[PDB]
């Protein structure tokens, strides 16, 4: 509850300010005033046309690395745990699959956008 | 008054008789200014031949393209006089060849030759409208989009026939007739007395 | 007679070339810093 | 009395994020032979509030071709997280002490790259999606980095509560031990508030960015988002390692000096920004796949292996 | 004092206040007179001490000065980046090649004027206009700023 | 492939280019730059103005190098006359020469670190550009746009606390160099965005007719102030800075360096400046002095004519380069025999450079193009005329 | 009088020194643009601050367009502003009743002391606009109110131009932009599900340019013009086809007037600038009268523009990205009646 | 003369010190923190900005500024229209005609000269005989409308007024030099 009243307030003190900031100031608005903008001249295009991201590799890897990430979030209880052993036997592999992953990600094209 | 040697207008000279003789087929002219700066005159078919001589010959090489410009001499039946001055790093000398082109017969592009020309002659057609058969891609380049007529002509008003507004109305800049507030005063210079025998 | 000109026996000298200060700690020491910040807080 | 003190840490900050606009015009100011604004008010103090005032009354405009929501929701959402991630934070004591306090500010600076992607689709102008689609893979890959960076350091504090390092770091602050991260997390903390080195999520030169479209009051709310996350990754650095003194006794000399360090960390950041070019879109993703990643996954087995055979596994609790 | 009137004139002070110290000129420099502003952007004359800080989106900026000559290939956007500026804005016309056509008046490629395309709040003159005399023509938008009454007219209205 | 702009307005571009891409994504393929939005018809309009009344149209082609490019009309109109300069004037055209392409140097280095991110060297170095200016309106009443070298000689003599003021400002302007120089040119991030971008090959450059710091970056060792000595630069000493391999941060190294050469040259021509007159003294060419064509009938009527009617150049052609701070600026002028020309093409050291845009931008990201435009020097200025 | 010369544009002289106090306005921009084209002397007696009457500045050549500071309830200002002119244009009109000004000054008070002056000046000619089917019984006290106000001004004014155009079609104009806006309320209310109100719109550069030929004209002298337009249309298919460039849906519901005079009650009482006016309600489901009258486009010299040309560029504001791109050949045209 | 740039003169080969050196350049960025130390350097120096109304950029007598038409001290204004001051303006900025005033001196009936149109080149100043049009030094003349920039006879007249004290002791400090 005390975070709910917190984040409420939060989200009110933004949304206040968005609105004044629509309804104080006055407007007038012919086109090529609300038209797209391209640096003064027309777009030359959709603005939103199919984009190529050189990016291709890197993309799907920082996803999997996330999750690597992840299965090494719990690791702060897991230190107390009574094995150790197992657990750092455990993480060590983890953190090493994982980074040879990267490792091909850039032995191959990937990572080299 | 200035210094001169002589030297330089021999070593020109010279060497403007051996294009000559290397390429007598088309140089019609070879002179050597007061100002020792050689000026092969070619036929227009020499275009791509002369060039490409000075561009690529031991005992001449003319590496870099300076300017290629084309003067209108209205009178000249050949109005414009394409001129190319070119730069040899070698030699560390200029040599200037230059052409005749009436409006409707184009000259061969030397883009071939030397790359530099690309932009050069797109600026030649735009300013003069001389045209370069085989270019790459000649389309004006600086004269606006939808610009009619060729400015650099000495046939060519100053102001030119069409400014540029906005218009409410219309909402979109808009082209008028050019109406000017002060005319260009067109004073007058040329004195009634010569000077010397030149 | 009086024109803006150099002074007698001319101006100074001007320094042109590059003035750049190689100022540094040496690499190794500069490791051991780090590495020892890093053994003694391990500690 | 709770609201009374929500009051106190927001109103705060959010004063403390004007003046750090004002101080970022002066510092970059005098470094670069220039006063910077002092006509205005006195010393320029009354600068920050003129613009802001400005940027309010100038007509919001709505291109043409915009969406109406992924529009105005982008800056609240933007303002929303940055504003809400300085509840946690454990000035002296906290004012919502969450015992997964450290994955709370994790989650919810990720958040925050989603208003940068709805900002440039609603934009669906080009200068956006150039500036969109290349600045959340930025933010997105200094996530990465930047959390393994955490959990190298929850490790070696044995809880996820940010409440617990001011008892881990009692004796020596965690930038001696951890160094080696405390600078891949500065780096990536310039990164995640898209400050200079790294700054090509708007980069000026390169597409002037997702805010061209955007302008007034819509455009204010991030920005002012920017700045308070400017301090809060800053204040993050000042709790996680660099330890301000805590005594039991009397709680402001740990707010004192977190005030100092913070201070000098936010204004390191201004240095930075004036000092150095922006580097390249690949050349950023670069330094952290290739040279970073790699670094911080080995240290983070290094932070497990510490741990485990110098007998110091942290005390959880 | 207590009047409806005077409530109303105490207010606009106020907007006005805010619009005249903070005036976020355009990053768009044509010709020369974009570097007699550099030089006002620079440390003899800053100009952001004033409050000025130059942002290149248009969208966010309050004044366009525009520098140089305006072509006729140019002023075709020039009206498209006034027109996409946010509304509370103004137009500083620097140079005379700007404010008229200067040297290059009677070219077939130049507009004699940017008043021609864009309505032009200070004309400062001079070929290279100086830095103060920008600077100067800058302040004199200020003093155009703080006369403006918009909340008397509309009270009135 | 998607087309941006690039356009006019971004804080890129000088305000007024138009470069057309064609992005894949964020490397770009191909570049069309359109240029044309700041054609002024500066040499049409030549043709209608006297020899003299045309000179400011000269300070105004390339707007950050003035002085270095009325020395090239100049040296024309002068070779077309068969006139020379006096000596005392040919040294204040190289004393004012290099102060041009250090205030060139200050403005490419600067303003190229400006489109990279790097705000700081700018403001340092304008400071620096502040006092260079007030030296040109301490000799000729304008910061900038000067009109002080003349057709014949040069227009007033320097006034008699100039040469002290040059010294200290040369004396302490190399720590600032070498300021910026540690700001910017070991900053693993500014090599990053320079070297090894842009590269231009040796043979490729001259066919570009690339003709300037370009040609010299690649390795190629011309500069038309050694090779063709103009004015005085036979009685100077100094280095061209030749680059090795060509890369932006080669061309960077080499910008930097004619900065600091010039000091050396400036600091000749501070010890060495001839006591003498500043103009050739043929009041046919260069007009009387204000005594006398206030007490000689003789000195009037030249006075009268000079600024009326003209100089009258003989009929000729010339084209005449001077080494400019971007490179060779040259003008062909063809004169009729009357006082005002018939053809004036400025060659502009940035109508060929931006030609070779496409073809250095190969393989390269929208962010690289910022660099590319950047390290050729253009003002759109010199490239529309 | 001042001789005619120069080639027709800008930078020309025609000889019109026109005071024209109601320049701001949307008709008025217009009257303007022509008035500068031509080259005439305009003088814009203006109240609003110059920075809302910069739009004016590039539209005539300089020392063209004059700007007068004025007041209407101040007399004196008015004297001024019409001191050295020979053409005085009146298009002052609101639809709002403001605090401090009722339809009679805007319409009839007002524009009568102006008028007025104009002769005690010597002004060879003054047009003065009032609303098309404008009875001094007509339902809308303002048309009824502009209706009295061309009466008096003739008496203060005789053989003084009366053009009376209808609602008028353009882009910034309320009839189209009005009803194009009804897309915020997602029922778009219409009497007598818009039925029983033909209406025949008037492009605004033809009632423009008319009323310029007007003032350059001796055949129009104590005429009443009617700027009307190409072809009529019951309101149903005008608010449709609007809202088919808008391509936004078209839910025509019937709204009882009597309740619906009220809503126009509603907004009426904004304190800012008025969406919708109980008087314009009423006029908005005025029908548009016939036309036998001295007529007025055609007859001053222009032909009148049909609707549906231009409509696309007045609607496009308000249509969405994905119909943008969308022209006119792809919408459908709306239908006449004669009726 | 030319001098290599970037260019390496030999390849010195790795040594374990040299390497760690560099190790240590790429791995704790020193050379990264050299320039910080620069900028906080610059930091602690005074900045060179004038207060603008307060405190004034020096411009010394040859700023050609403002243009302005000089009387003599008996007040009969110079100008006697030779008119070439019109002929040399490189812009056709200067408008002269004129005609036999009354006492039968010659003067200027109209004389106006379009700023917009000027270019501040200084010629105007050098071409005149008697010197009567002269670049006075006032730079601030920035005005709201275009058409206050067009100066007629009257307003040249009255700027050479109200500057007159100063452009004497400019022409004074500068004539000799001319
Ligand atoms: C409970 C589930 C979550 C509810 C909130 C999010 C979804 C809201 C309902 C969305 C329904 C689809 C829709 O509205 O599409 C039209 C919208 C229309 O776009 P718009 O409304 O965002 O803006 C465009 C406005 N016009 C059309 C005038 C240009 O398309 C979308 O953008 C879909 C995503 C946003 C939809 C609205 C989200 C509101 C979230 C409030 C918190
Ligand atoms: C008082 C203000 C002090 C400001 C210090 C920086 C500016 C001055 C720099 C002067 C200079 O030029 O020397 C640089 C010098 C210049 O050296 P260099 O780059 O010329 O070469 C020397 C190094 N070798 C020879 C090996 C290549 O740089 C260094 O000495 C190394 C700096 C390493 C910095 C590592 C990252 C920062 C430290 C991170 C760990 C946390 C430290 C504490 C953080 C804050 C805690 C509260
Ligand atoms: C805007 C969108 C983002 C909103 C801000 C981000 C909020 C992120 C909240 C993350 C979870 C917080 C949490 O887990 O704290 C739980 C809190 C204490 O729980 P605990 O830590 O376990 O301590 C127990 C013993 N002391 O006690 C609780 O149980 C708190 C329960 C949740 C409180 C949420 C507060 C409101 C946030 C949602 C607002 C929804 C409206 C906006 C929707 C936006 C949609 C895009
Ligand atoms: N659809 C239409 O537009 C039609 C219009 N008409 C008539 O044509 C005329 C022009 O119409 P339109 O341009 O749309 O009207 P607007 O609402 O655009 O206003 C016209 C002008 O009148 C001025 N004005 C209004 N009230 C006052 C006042 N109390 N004192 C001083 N000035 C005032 C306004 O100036 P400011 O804004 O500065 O106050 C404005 O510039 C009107 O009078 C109207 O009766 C007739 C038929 C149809
Ligand atoms: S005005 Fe003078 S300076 Fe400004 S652009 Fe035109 S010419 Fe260059
Ligand atoms: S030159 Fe001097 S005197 Fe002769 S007209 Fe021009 S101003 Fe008058």
């Amino acid at each position: 509850m005390n975070l709910y009243t917190v984040i409420f307030i939060n989200i009110l003190l933004s949304l206040t300010l968005i609105l004044v900031a629509f309804w104080l100031p006055q407007m007038n608005l012919y086109s090529e005033k609300a038209n797209p903008y391209e640096c003064g001249f027309d777009p030359t295009s959709s603005a939103r046309l199919p984009f190529s991201m050189k990016f291709f590799l890197v993309a799907i890897t920082f996803l999997l690395f996330d999750l690597e990430i992840a299965l090494l979030l719990p690791l702060p209880w897991a230190i107390q745990t009574i094995k150790t052993s197992t657990m750092m036997i455990m993480a060590f592999i983890l953190v090493t699959i994982l980074s040879l992953g990267l490792a091909y990600e850039w032995t191959q094209k990937g990572l080299e956008w | 008054v200035r210094p001169r040697s002589d030297v330089t207008h021999k070593q020109l000279s010279a060497f403007g008789e051996y294009v000559a003789e290397i390429l007598p087929k088309y140089v019609q002219q070879v002179q050597v200014s007061c100002l020792d700066e050689l000026e092969i005159c070619i036929h227009p078919d020499g275009v791509i031949p002369t060039l490409t001589f000075l561009r690529d010959h031991t005992n001449a090489q003319f590496k870099s393209l300076a300017d290629l410009t084309a003067v209108d001499v209205p009178t000249r039946q050949n109005r414009f006089e394409i001129v190319y001055n070119l730069l040899s790093l070698r030699f560390n000398s200029r040599i200037r060849v230059k052409t005749y082109a009436d409006e409707l017969t184009p000259i061969d592009s030397i883009v071939s030759v030397h790359i530099a020309a690309n932009w050069y002659e797109r600026e030649v057609w735009d300013m003069f409208g001389v045209f370069f058969f085989n270019h790459p891609d000649l389309r004006r380049i600086l004269t606006d989009y939808g610009f009619e007529g060729h400015p650099f002509r000495k046939d060519f008003p100053l102001t030119g026939y069409v400014e540029l507004r906005y218009d409410d109305e219309v909402k979109r800049v808009v082209a008028e007739p050019v109406e000017l507030a002060q005319e260009f005063r067109k004073f007058d210079l040329n004195s009634p007395w010569e000077a010397f025998p030149a | 007679v009086k024109q803006d000109m150099p002074p007698p026996g001319g101006y100074g000298p001007i320094d042109y070339k590059r003035n750049l200060p190689r100022r540094g700690l040496s690499g190794y020491s500069m490791f051991a810093v780090g590495i020892g910040a890093l053994i003694f807080g391990y500690w | 009395m709770f609201f009374i003190n929500i009051l106190t840490l927001l109103v705060p900050i959010l004063i403390a994020m004007a003046f750090l606009t004002l101080v970022e015009r002066k510092i970059l100011g005098y470094m670069q032979l220039r006063k910077g604004p002092n006509i205005v008010g006195p010393y320029g103090i009354l600068q920050p509030f003129a613009d802001a005032m400005k940027l309010f009354m100038k007509e919001p405009m709505r291109p043409l071709t915009t969406s109406m929501s992924l529009f105005i929701i982008a800056p609240t959402l933007s303002l929303t997280l940055a504003l809400s991630l300085w509840v946690p934070l454990p000035m002296p004591h906290p004012l919502i002490n969450l015992n997964l306090g450290i994955l709370f500010i994790l989650a919810t600076s990720s958040l925050s790259v989603y208003s940068i992607l709805w900002s440039g689709w609603a934009s669906n102008s080009k200068y956006s999606l150039f500036g969109a689609l290349r600045a959340v893979a930025q933010t997105i890959s200094y996530e990465v980095t930047m959390a393994i960076i955490l959990l190298s350091v929850l490790l070696m504090n044995g809880s996820y509560s940010l409440q617990t390092l001011i008892t881990t770091q009692e004796h020596m602050w965690l930038l001696l031990p951890a160094w080696p991260m405390a600078m891949m997390w500065f780096i990536s903390t310039l990164a995640e508030t898209n400050r200079a080195p790294f700054d090509l999520t708007e980069g000026e030169s390169e597409l002037v960015g997702f805010n061209v479209e955007y302008a007034a009051g819509p455009f204010a709310l991030f920005f002012m988002a920017e700045y308070t996350n400017i301090i809060l990754m800053n204040a993050l650095t000042t709790i996680i390692f660099l330890g301000p003194l805590y005594y039991i006794n009397l709680p402001e000399l740990y707010s004192t000096n977190f005030m100092m360090e913070a201070l000098l960390l936010s204004s390191t950041f201004l240095w930075i920004r004036a000092s150095y070019p922006r580097f390249r879109y690949d050349q950023l993703m670069h330094l952290l796949w290739k040279n970073f990643l790699p670094l911080t996954l080995a240290l983070c087995m290094w932070h497990i292996s510490l741990p485990i055979f110098t007998a110091g596994v942290p005390p959880y609790m | 004092r207590s009047r409806a009137e005077y409530v109303v004139t105490k207010l606009d002070d106020l907007i006005n206040w805010a619009r005249r110290s903070s005036l976020w000129p355009m990053t768009f420099g044509l010709a020369c007179c974009a570097v007699e502003m550099m030089h006002m952007a620079a440390p003899r004359y800053d100009m952001d001490r004033f409050g000025v800080v130059f942002r290149a989106s248009p969208r966010q900026a309050d004044v366009m000065i525009v520098a140089g000559t305006l072509t006729n290939k140019m002023a075709p956007a020039l009206r498209k980046v006034y027109d996409q500026m946010p509304e509370p804005r103004y137009v500083v016309s620097m140079g005379s090649c700007a404010n008229g056509g200067g040297y290059y008046h009677y070219s077939y490629s130049v507009v004699r004027g940017c008043d021609r395309i864009v309505p032009v709040d200070i004309y400062v003159p001079g070929c290279p206009p100086t830095a103060e005399a920008l600077l100067y023509g800058i302040l004199q938008l200020q003093r155009k700023i703080k006369r403006e009454q918009k909340l008397k007219i509309w009270y009135r209205r | 492939n998607m087309t941006l702009n690039f356009g006019p307005q971004h804080p890129a571009a000088h305000g007024v280019l138009r470069l057309v891409l064609e992005l894949s994504g964020e490397m770009v393929r191909k570049c069309d730059p359109h240029i044309g939005l700041l054609h002024r018809g500066t040499e049409k309009l030549i043709e209608y103005k006297t020899y003299l009344q045309a000179l400011p149209y000269f300070d105004r082609l390339d707007y950050v190098s003035m002085m270095c490019n009325e020395q090239a009309y100049s040296i024309a109109v002068e070779k077309l006359l068969n006139i020379q300069p006096p000596p005392r004037a040919q040294w204040i055209r190289v004393l004012f020469g290099e102060i041009t392409r250090i205030l060139n140097h200050i403005m490419a280095v600067t303003t190229h670190a400006l489109d990279i991110g790097a705000m700081t060297p700018f403001f340092w170095m304008f400071e620096e550009r502040e006092k260079m200016f007030e030296f040109y309106e301490r000799v000729s009443g304008a910061r900038m746009h000067a009109a002080y070298i003349r057709p014949g000689g040069v227009h007033q003599d320097l006034p008699l606390g100039l040469l002290d003021d040059i010294y200290e400002f040369s004396k302490n302007f190399s720590l600032r160099i070498d300021e910026v120089e540690e700001m910017l040119t070991n900053n693993r991030i500014w090599r990053n965005r320079t070297v090894d971008i842009g590269v231009v090959t040796a043979e490729d450059a001259l066919n570009y007719g690339f003709s300037g710091v370009m040609l010299r970056g690649s390795g190629i060792q011309w500069d038309l102030r050694k090779t063709q000595p103009y004015d005085v630069y036979d009685q100077v000493e100094f280095d061209v800075p030749i680059g090795s391999r060509g890369d932006c941060y080669d061309r960077y190294l080499c910008r930097v360096e004619e900065m600091r050469q010039s000091l050396r040259i400036i600091e000749q021509c501070l010890n060495k400046m001839p006591p003498g007159e500043i103009k050739v003294d043929d009041a046919k060419v260069s007009p009387p002095k204000r005594a006398e064509m206030k007490t000689s009938m003789e000195s009037l009527i030249h006075h009268f004519k000079l600024y009326t009617e003209g100089y009258q150049v003989p009929p000729g052609a010339t084209y005449t380069a001077i080494e400019a701070p971007k490179g060779e600026f040259g003008v062909y002028l063809v004169s009729d025999g009357s006082s005002r020309p018939y053809r004036c093409k400025i060659k502009a050291p940035g109508f060929a450079h931006l030609a070779g845009l496409d073809k250095m931008s190969k393989g390269h990201m929208l962010a690289d193009v910022v660099a590319i435009i950047g390290t050729q020097d253009i003002v759109f200025g010199e490239i529309d005329r | 009088a001042v001789i005619p010369h120069g080639k027709g544009g800008r930078s020309s002289v025609s000889g019109v020194v026109a005071t024209v106090f109601g320049a701001t306005g949307f008709l008025g921009r217009y009257v303007v643009n022509h008035l500068g084209r031509m080259g005439s002397q305009v003088i814009i007696p203006y109240r609003c601050d110059v920075y809302d009457i910069m739009h004016l500045r590039l539209m005539g050549d300089l020392g063209q367009l004059t700007f007068l500071e004025w007041d209407a309830r101040d007399k004196d200002s008015i004297r001024k502003a019409v001191q050295h002119s020979n053409v005085v244009i009146n298009l002052i009109g609101r639809e709002w009743e403001t605090r401090n000004f009722d339809f009679e000054d805007v319409f009839v008070n007002i524009p009568r002391a102006i008028a007025q002056a104009s002769k005690e000046a010597g002004v060879e000619r003054f047009i003065h606009v009032s609303h098309l089917n404008a009875s001094m019984k007509s339902s809308s006290k303002s048309l009824r109110s502009k209706a009295v106000g061309e009466k008096e001004v003739r008496s203060v004014f005789p053989e003084a131009i009366i053009i009376r155009p209808s609602d008028i079609f353009g882009r910034e104009d309320r009839f189209l932009n009005h009803f194009a806006n009804y897309r915020w309320f997602l029922a778009v209310p219409l009497v007598s599900l818009g039925f029983k109100t033909v209406k025949q719109p008037v492009y605004v550069a033809d009632v423009s340019k008319g009323i310029v030929n007007a003032t350059k004209d001796p055949d129009a002298v104590g005429k009443t013009f009617a700027f009307t337009g190409p072809n009529r249309y019951l309101l149903f298919h005008l608010v449709k086809y609007i809202f088919g460039m808008t391509h936004r849906t078209f839910i025509p519901y019937p709204l009882p007037l009597f309740v619906y005079s009220w809503i126009g009650k509603l907004f009426g009482l904004s304190p800012f600038e008025p969406w919708t006016t109980k008087d314009k309600v009423e006029r908005i489901h005025i029908s548009d009268v016939m036309p036998t009258d001295l007529p007025g486009l055609e007859d001053l010299g222009v032909q009148p523009t049909p609707l549906e040309l231009k409509s696309i560029e007045v609607l496009r504001r308000h249509r969405t990205y994905r119909w943008l791109s969308s022209e006119i050949e792809e919408t459908k045209p709306a239908k006449t009646v004669n009726y | 003369t030319y001098k290599y740039v970037n260019k390496k003169e030999q390849e010195s080969e790795v040594d374990m010190k040299s390497a760690t050196d560099n190790a240590a350049r790429i791995l704790m960025w020193t050379e990264l923190i050299r320039g910080l130390g620069m900028t906080l350097s610059y930091l602690f120096r005074e900045p060179a900005t004038i207060n603008y109304p307060f405190e004034k950029g020096p411009l010394s007598p040859r700023f050609r500024g403002e243009h302005a038409l000089r009387r003599y001290p008996s007040g009969e204004e110079r100008c006697i229209a030779c008119k070439l001051c019109e002929a040399i303006c490189p812009a056709q900025a200067i408008t002269i005609e004129a005609e036999p005033r009354a006492d039968g001196s010659r003067r200027t009936t109209r004389y106006d000269i379009d700023m917009t149109k000027c270019i501040y080149c200084g010629f105007c100043q050098e071409a005149c005989p008697v010197d009567a049009i002269v670049e006075g030094p006032n730079f601030e003349f920035s005005t709201e409308t275009h058409e206050e920039l067009l100066y007629n006879k009257e307003k040249l007249l009255n700027n050479g007024d109200k500057w007159e004290a100063e452009i004497a002791a400019n022409i004074q400090a500068d004539y000799l030099y001319r």
